[PDB]
């Protein structure tokens, strides 16, 4: 179990850690989060009490270094940093635990939710979508634009998701126009899976990361990426059977975890009605269709 | 974006543009089978591709053999249309290619856009106008070349005959759409109007009769009466 200590909490803020969250009052004696499960990526995220504008946060993996949070009063935000001196870090953390100044990552033992939302997400791939190579952790916020959004404006601050365009020369083989537009298997299997992602695990990893950025930061560009990756699979007549079964599980846990009150903005009615009821895979997502129908029957 | 009554004069500016109408690409005769079921029999069709400024009509005849062994013909017809328009554009010299293609039905947008990915600078546009180009098969000489074709064929016409010698393209298009609207609302009456007087003939190299300016005013008035009338006989007013 690992720890992300905080220097202090000078401003009132709601802090999230994965799917959990808690309020910290201005100058409350808070010094971080302990008992963070090893083996998963994690996200620690922030919403200031005085400006709900800009949710922001940091993707990290404690196996990759010792990380802490420190408020910067010049830039006005809680910043993640790496401590290179391992003995200094251990000594700081141990003092904070002895004084019981940390919240415990509150994982229920039955609960596989975080695993199920991050199964294919790896820090190395996050760091290629979020380019800032001098840090081992990655910053994301509500306003960051994707490369595809920048094509339709700061490139260093972009989310480099894989471009998905259904009316593009990449998607459509000369002479197979109708075939490739109405059945996207070529684009899914040859162009994206074999060509760009190499395997379905990397595809699912980006899909899961896009969903989590949409949910936790309200990142609109990530929402489009998530809906597009889903639609590319559902609009393919030919999909490996293991991929369909895994997609059903992935989406099930995403829909299960989604705040009931964010469904209106985070779920695209056209994509979901198409995927569940018209697409080639309309009958291949049993778990996802059942939870969608019982939780969000309005959308459909 | 969409073409409507507000940007109507744009059709007659000097940017090359084509209208594409696909309503006569897939045509069927519905009939009973010996067993008492219903079947369709396809007949030859055509793509109606028209330069509204010059009157040049690229009539691609769609022979029934193109449907043999194919499924979902209604959907295939839109992609066949788009494939043929794309092939037409590619066959034209660069300086003759259109800058805009306006489709008369919204379901042609994606098929044409996908077939024209190679031409990012050609705008594919819908229209809010209800244009009567379906009635093109009521022009006898066009109907005749379509129904006689034994193979795929492209035939080139000027749908304005020699009118541009005397009138502008705005006026020629207005005349064309009035004639076609009339033929679409009451084909028998419209055709009676156009040919009643045996002394006015259609030149071999034309589609419509050789009306004088004065006779066109008479003709045009008789077509508006027809359209208003039928609108009476239809709605009872
Ligand atoms: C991922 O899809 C997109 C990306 C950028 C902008 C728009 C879209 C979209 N769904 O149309
Ligand atoms: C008779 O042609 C059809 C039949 C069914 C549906 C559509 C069409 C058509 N031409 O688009």
């Amino acid at each position: 179990m690992n720890t992300v200590p905080f220097t202090s909490a000078p401003i009132e803020v709601t802090i999230g850690i994965d799917q959990y969250s808690f309020n910290v009052k201005e100058n409350q004696p808070f010094h971080g989060i302990k008992d963070i499960p090893i083996g998963h990526v994690h996200v620690i995220h922030f919403q200031h009490a005085d400006n709900s504008s800009m949710r922001y946060g940091y993707w990290f993996d404690c196996r990759m270094g010792n990380f802490y949070i420190q408020y910067d009063p010049k830039d006005g935000l809680y910043k993640m940093m790496e401590e290179r001196d391992g003995a200094k870090f251990e000594n700081i953390v141990h003092n904070f635990k002895e004084r019981q100044m940390m919240v415990s990552y509150p994982k229920i033992d039955e609960d596989d939710t975080w695993y199920n939302l991050t199964e294919f997400v790896q820090m190395d791939k996050i760091r290629k979508i979020v380019r800032k190579d001098e840090n081992q952790f990655s910053y994301v916020d509500s306003s960051m634009t994707t490369v595809q959004e920048n094509e339709l404006s700061d490139p260093a601050h972009s989310l480099n998701y894989t471009v998905i365009n259904f009316k593009s020369r990449e998607a459509i083989r000369p002479g197979h126009e109708m075939e490739d537009f109405l059945d996207k298997s070529y684009y899914l299997n040859t162009v994206m899976l074999q060509g760009i992602f190499k395997n379905s695990s990397n595809y699912f990893g980006e899909l899961q990361f896009a969903f989590l950025n949409a949910m936790f930061f309200g990142n609109y560009g990530s929402s489009l990426q998530w809906h597009a990756m889903i639609e590319l699979i559902c609009s393919s007549a030919t999909v490996p059977k293991h991929m369909l079964d895994k997609l059903d599980e992935i989406l099930y846990y995403q829909i299960k975890t989604l705040p009931e009150q964010y469904s209106d903005i985070l779920l695209n009615e056209r994509v979901w009605n198409i995927c569940l009821y018209s697409s080639f895979q309309k009958n291949s997502l049993h778990n996802t269709e059942k939870i969608m129908e019982n939780k969000y029957p309005e959308l459909l | 974006g969409a073409m409507n009554s507000s940007n109507y004069a744009e059709l007659f500016n000097n940017d090359i543009k084509l209208f594409v109408d696909d309503t006569n690409v897939y045509r069927v005769t519905v009939h009973k089978t010996f067993e008492g079921n219903v079947a369709t029999k396809a007949i030859n069709g055509c793509i109606f591709t028209l330069n509204p400024k010059t009157g040049h009509l690229f009539l691609k005849i769609i022979h029934t053999s193109v449907w043999a062994g194919q499924k979902r013909l209604s959907q295939l017809a839109k992609w066949k249309t788009a494939e043929e328009v794309s092939a037409l554009v590619r066959s034209l010299p660069k300086e003759e290619q259109p800058k805009q293609i306006i489709v008369t039905r919204k379901a042609m947008l994606d098929p044409l856009e996908v077939h024209m990915l190679d031409f990012p600078n050609i705008a594919i546009r819908p229209t809010e106008l209800r244009l009567p180009f379906s009635a093109a098969m009521s022009i006898d000489k066009l109907s005749d070349v379509v129904m006689k074709a034994t193979e795929p064929q492209m035939v080139l016409f000027n749908i304005y005959d020699d009118w541009l010698d005397r009138i502008s393209s705005y006026t020629a298009f207005s005349r064309l759409t009035l004639l076609l609207r009339a033929l679409k609302t009451n084909e028998e009456s419209a055709k009676m109007i156009l040919l009643s007087d045996p002394t006015i003939t259609i030149k071999s190299y034309h589609l419509w009769p050789s009306f004088t300016d004065e006779q066109w005013i008479t003709i045009e008035s008789q077509m508006r009466d027809l359209i208003l009338t039928e609108y009476g006989r239809k709605y009872n007013v």
